[PDB]
């Protein structure tokens, strides 16, 4: 998107890169996911299980 | 272009994270590189990812 | 033209340093690809020697340009109509052009304005951004301190 809308010979990858969807994707995966569960630890066998 | 995925240190120890409810993590530094084909440069920043 | 360690001004990032010249190649010709690095954006930029004036990278402005922008100062009588949005677009186009005298004229126009009225949010951001890059340019033109150039400002900013 901003490869064209921004001006030429003034931009920099600091201006190009927005890290917010990536860090939002990571935070969304470690939370609120089917696969990310609590560590079921009432005993270390259930931890290892 | 991107290059060099490197990690930093962690921002807090484990027990301090678990007490003060901060997530245990470490930052990402990625060496990006922008090239204009029309005139020819490299733009090597170290992006905090 | 250029040598090692030259304090050289790069559009639009201002003054900077060169470290060396890579003799890397394309199509087997090892051109004089100079490496240039800044302290503002904290990055390194490889530059070929040929397109230096094409991109407009440029040696530092001397006391002649310092006296030129001081001659620009204390002569702010200019007319802008009610289309101050067109004024914002106009000096935005200025800031895109990056001429030193024009950047000086616009920051002294905004000094005239907040000296009279006060500006809006993006207007003050415009003033602060163009002011900081202009004063960085001046403070490395004289090769002195940033705050020392800021002391020069208040005695040349409408004094």
């Amino acid at each position: 998107e901003r490869m064209t809308t921004q001006d030429v010979e003034a931009i920099t990858p600091q201006t190009l890169i927005n890290i917010r969807p990536v860090v939002a994707a990571i935070k969304e995966f470690f939370g609120t996911s089917q696969l990310s569960q609590f560590m079921d630890q009432n005993n270390p066998l259930s931890g290892l299980t | 272009s991107f290059s060099d995925p490197r990690f930093d240190d962690v921002k807090a120890p484990v027990d301090e994270c678990k007490d003060k409810d901060m997530t245990y993590a470490a930052p990402l530094f990625v060496t990006a590189e922008f090239i204009n084909n029309n005139t020819g440069e490299i733009k090597s920043q170290t992006v905090f990812m | 033209i250029f040598k090692v360690g030259d304090t050289v001004v790069y559009p639009h990032h201002g003054a900077a340093l060169v470290e060396a010249i890579e003799t890397r190649t394309i199509k087997g010709e090892q051109k004089e690809y100079l490496v240039l690095k800044v302290a503002q954006g904290d990055l390194t930029v490889r530059v070929p020697a040929e397109n230096a004036e094409y991109v407009g990278v440029r040696d530092v402005v001397g006391q002649e340009g310092l006296d030129k922008v001081f001659q620009v100062l204390r002569a702010p009588h200019t007319e802008e109509p009610t289309n101050w949005s067109r004024r914002y677009k106009a000096n935005l186009e200025k800031l895109a052009s990056g001429d030193v005298n024009k950047v000086a004229e616009v920051v002294r126009d905004l000094w005239r304005r907040d000296q009279e009225r006060g500006l809006s949010a993006g207007e003050k951001r415009m003033l602060a951004k163009a002011r900081q890059i202009l004063v960085g340019e001046l403070a490395l033109a004289e090769s002195t301190d940033d705050a020392k150039a800021e002391t020069i400002l208040d005695e040349v900013l409408a004094a």
